């Protein structure tokens, strides 16, 4: 599909393009809407029907290449300890991403779950006070493993009381080093020959 | 160095009882084979990659042992590959010029006389005699050219689970269960020597305190599989025991040719017991030595070697009093047998859990190889 | 004098409480100042996104307006967190009671592509067929036309642009441009010189440089303000002038002086146009009038309703690509009006009432200037990219309780 001098637009590995078009393909459409382009006939209301049928939507751009999105997972999660009793995060709702070019403070990247009644979308400034302060924010500024198969198969045997491995490889140490770390070479002193006469 | 766990099983999951390099290879890439509970005898191709890192290559499989094999041990050759097991038969494999195998091995003989299983095997020097360890309490010479017993050393009072066989030509060493290291005249063909027994320095009060040397059946590990040094001066024993206070260690016990009734020092090893010993075949030029009287040994080279108990790996040298290496947990269960490469560039790790590890030395890492290997004075 | 003072404090005090307003109407906002204003704003069709990661890249073709510097065209990079990762229980905050924190986690804006570009870029589009083929508008009669991989990422060290085609209709500057959507290389402009040009750089030499205009068209009276190309017909388009007039134009009539249908849209300026994308027949003009009229082209004498919340001129009206029911609106009032076509004529609550009109459903007004430019996220629903005077870009999305609830 060259334009002229122009080479085709490449995809890029990871790339998808939004739909060109919003609708199926009707064949006789542009002929009839001609038609309807002449005839002016004030027969159709198009506000009256909006209201009498559902509104027509798109979902958000998803990929559809073949042999796109295939993967392996090679772990299985093992969650262990009370933890602090968070409650459910599933009533929390979507977090809210809220940053300023003029902040000093960084980013916001968090839930909101306060209420109101005032603050409308209606009218952006319409104030809501006693609920929210309206003064400068910015005036200044338990355990979930990740098992792979064989600890997978080791936590089985075990269960809740198993932990797993952490190698302990200390590098080439020898008597001659100058700038070796000493806590290595005491560590490897701990296991000293011994001699008897 | 660096070190290389695999998260493969090897023979399904099931435990990896013993680990040999071909000894006869001469290049970079290396042979390996291994023995498990699974009945299987596997052959490998270990080599580094661009980056340094290890990778397995699938050679081989030998189905004939009818229950778990136990022990592995490839000739000095390389050419002939022992296999021992819970069958009381020692296979001899061979290459001969079954589909999942990309080369093939067939058994030359099948060395028959154990009553039990068998846990460990030496070869001698020239490849023609050849020692095993069982759990029959004998252990058994065996002409590797005729393929037929010659002698049985049943002095034992337990399971044998350990046999080294003397560079010179003059002892053969065997590690038994009742506590008591034995060391036979390979001439004679009797007990030259008898150590169980150690003296504890000056007991209290003037008292003659003397402990057992080794270690009873709370060891963990089926082997004790001690091991001459490649030159033949020193001989390493695991599973000793040593009583400094009033609490035992573990360590590993060093004698020497001269007195074999008594060791020259021990490797402590604190928290569990050494079951494996097993020497670096490159003899290395000597460190820039800050002189003193701390060399096991006193001669122009060195040796580089590994004891390896049920969760760690000590790296020593002979000149050093500390080892210079020292890994674990790296495997959730109790090891198994290590063994080096012909080169030294490898020291594989096997483990009862079912997986196995690599530790790599990269060029001239462990030291500066003899230009030629010292002319060894065998007694025979 | 007084006024300056007057409308600065006045803006800035509504600007705070805006700010402080926002957690309330929005999920995304991010506020970045750019080098130099834009007058023009198009999300690009790519979205690239990398495996294992928490979001997506999107791309903005924008424009500089510099008095006396050097003007570039500008593709620049915006990431955007996945919808999957918007739900995350990595933190709570025991005390404001939120799975909130501020942390580490920022969108990110930067400038991925400057050109060099004579005179202040008037609106870039992009051709639809290659994204590579942007299209801009010129303070000069020609209109210029460049391909972004055939460029350096950096400007050149001196020296004006070298655009790939240079496009030769008009007498004079002008702001209105679109490509056809089913005939690839087919371009409209339109210009104060009275007249609409229509090129067509399909069979363009390798070599060649200069295009001349394929089609003139004269039956506008005024400064033609804005043309725009039908989404599904390959043959009609519309052109709204400062005659306040909407001219529907076939390609294949051989008038080039009268236009197939004509319509008094209005009262006074109207200043753009746009097709609704889920209908054939409906589209919306935005005028001086502070209105927004609604157009069927089944029926051409009557006006379908007029959006009537503006409280000054309107420059761009471009519907939602996700929803036919959907429409937005900018101009010189500082505020962005987001109408539903389904609560038209909706019985209303006395105060309700007092906000606007039912249709009326979101009003953005977090810039302090006049919004130049907007555009809808044809990738990302509901998420709109702005860019005012004040060289202020705010890529931003309400809040879900508002569309969806």
């Amino acid at each position: 599909g060259s334009c002229g001098k122009f080479a085709p637009f490449e995809i890029k590995e990871h790339m998808v393009l939004a739909p060109r078009r919003r609708t199926a393909f009707h064949p006789d459409l542009c002929s009839q809407l001609d038609q309807l382009l002449q005839q002016q006939s004030g027969e159709f209301s198009f506000l009256k029907d909006l209201k009498g049928r559902q509104p027509l939507r798109s979902g958000p751009t998803h990929v559809s290449t073949r042999n796109a999105d295939i993967f392996n997972s090679d772990v299985v999660i093992v969650e262990r300890g009370k933890g602090d009793g968070v409650p459910e995060r599933r009533k929390f709702g979507r977090m809210k991403l809220l940053q300023f070019c003029e902040n000093h403070r960084p980013a916001y990247w968090g839930t909101w779950n306060k209420k109101t009644a005032l603050i409308r979308a209606r009218d952006p400034w319409a104030q809501d006070t006693k609920l929210l302060d309206y003064e400068v924010d910015s005036d200044e500024e338990k355990v979930r493993q990740k098992l792979k198969a064989k600890e997978w198969d080791e936590f089985l045997a075990k269960g809740k009381r198993f932990r797993v491995l952490q190698p302990v490889k200390i590098g080439c140490v020898w008597a001659a080093d100058r700038d070796c770390a000493g806590d290595d070479l005491k560590v490897l002193q701990q296991f000293a020959a011994c001699f008897l006469e | 160095m660096k070190v290389i766990t695999c998260e493969i099983a090897w023979h399904n999951k099931e435990p990896v009882y013993s680990l040999d390099f071909q000894h006869g290879t001469a290049g970079r890439i290396h042979r390996l084979a291994s023995a498990g509970v699974d009945t299987n005898v596997r052959i490998w191709k270990v080599e580094k990659g661009p980056d340094g890192k290890a990778i397995v290559e699938f050679l081989s499989n030998l189905a004939r042992h009818t229950k778990a094999v136990n022990v592995v041990r490839f000739s000095p050759t390389g050419e002939i590959l022992a296999s021992g097991g819970d069958d009381a038969v020692i296979l001899l494999w061979k290459v001969n010029d079954a589909q999942l195998n990309k080369e093939n091995w067939t058994v030359v003989k099948t060395l028959r006389g154990h009553l039990e299983d068998v846990y460990d095997i030496c070869w001698a020097t020239d490849g023609n005699l050849m020692a095993s360890a069982s759990v029959d309490n004998t252990a058994i010479i065996w002409d590797v050219s005729k393929g037929q017993k010659i002698s049985i050393f049943n002095e034992h009072k337990s399971y044998v689970q350990g046999v080294t066989w003397d560079p010179l030509g003059q002892y053969v060493a065997t590690l038994s269960c009742d506590r008591v290291l034995r060391v036979y005249s390979i001439q004679k063909k009797r007990v030259a020597f008898n150590v169980s027994k150690m003296l504890s320095g000056i007991g209290a009060e003037g008292e003659a305190r003397s402990y057992r040397m080794f270690h009873d059946d709370s060891m963990k590990s089926f082997f004790r599989r001690l091991s001459f040094t490649p030159d033949g001066s020193l001989l390493l024993t695991p599973a000793g025991c040593v009583e400094s206070g009033e609490n035992v260690m573990n360590t590993t016990y060093v004698f020497s040719r001269k007195n074999l009734k008594r060791p020259i020092a021990h490797l402590p090893c604190p928290g569990k017991a050494t079951l494996a010993v097993r020497c670096c075949p490159v003899y290395f030029e000597l460190r820039p030595v800050v002189e003193t009287g701390v060399e096991l040994m006193s001669l122009p080279y060195r040796l580089v070697f590994a004891v390896a108990s049920e969760d760690s790996v000590l790296l020593y040298d002979t000149q050093q009093s500390f080892p210079f290496g020292y890994v674990s947990n790296i495997h959730y269960h109790t090891l198994s047998d290590i063994s080096w490469s012909s080169d030294g560039a490898f020291l594989a790790i096997s483990s009862t859990d079912g997986y196995c590890s690599f530790v790599t030395f990269e060029k001239d890492e462990l030291g500066i190889p003899l230009k030629e290997k010292p002319v060894l004075n065998m007694r025979t | 004098a007084f006024d300056d003072a007057v409308e600065e404090r006045v803006i800035n005090e509504e600007y705070k409480i805006w700010k402080k307003n926002t957690p309330f109407l929005y999920d995304l906002v991010m506020t970045h100042a750019l080098e130099w204003p834009s007058l023009t704003a198009q999300w690009l069709p790519d979205v690239t996104r990398p495996e294992g990661k928490d979001f997506s890249i999107h791309r903005l073709v924008l424009g500089t307006h510099t008095s006396d510097e050097q003007n570039h065209l500008v593709i620049a990079s915006v990431q955007l967190p996945n919808d999957d990762a918007q739900f995350d229980a990595s933190h709570y905050d025991s005390e404001k009671g939120e799975f909130g924190g501020f942390g580490s986690v920022s969108g990110k804006i930067e400038i991925e592509i400057k050109i060099n570009h004579e005179g202040e870029v008037n609106r870039a589009r992009y051709m639809p067929q290659n994204p590579c083929i942007i299209a801009t508008k010129t303070p000069s009669s020609d209109v210029l036309v460049f391909d972004y991989t055939k460029h350096p990422s950096k400007p050149d060290p001196s020296g004006e642009c070298n655009p790939d085609l240079r496009l030769r209709g008009h007498q004079k500057e002008g702001y209105g441009l679109s490509w056809n959507p089913n005939l690839s290389g087919h371009l409209l402009s339109a210009s104060d010189d009275h007249t609409i040009c229509l090129w067509d750089i399909s069979a363009v030499p390798k070599e060649g440089k200069v295009v001349d205009a394929k089609t003139i068209f004269t039956g506008h009276t005024a400064v033609v303000e804005d043309v725009s190309w039908h989404l599904l017909h390959e043959s009609l388009f519309g052109s709204v002038a400062d005659d306040q007039k909407l001219m529907i134009w076939d390609t294949r009539s051989n008038n080039t002086s009268k236009p197939s249908h004509s319509v008094d849209a209005h009262t006074a300026e109207v200043n753009c146009l746009s097709f609704n994308p889920y209908s054939e027949f409906i589209l919306a003009t935005g005028s001086a009038d502070k209105t927004v009229a609604l157009w069927d082209l089944r029926n051409l004498k009557l006006k379908l309703h007029s959006f009537e919340s503006h409280k000054d001129e309107i420059f761009q009206v471009q519907w939602s690509p996700h929803n036919e029911t959907i429409l937005a609106s900018s101009g010189t009032d500082r505020r962005l009006n987001v109408w539903d076509l389904s609560k038209i004529g909706e019985e209303q609550s006395p105060e309700d009432a007092e906000d606007g009109p039912p249709e009326l459903l979101f009003i953005h007004g977090g810039h302090t200037a006049k919004i130049s430019d907007f555009s809808w996220n044809p990738n990302e629903p509901w998420v709109i990219c702005s860019v005012s005077e004040d060289n202020i870009m705010q890529v931003w999305q309400m809040a879900e309780n508002i569309y969806n609830d």
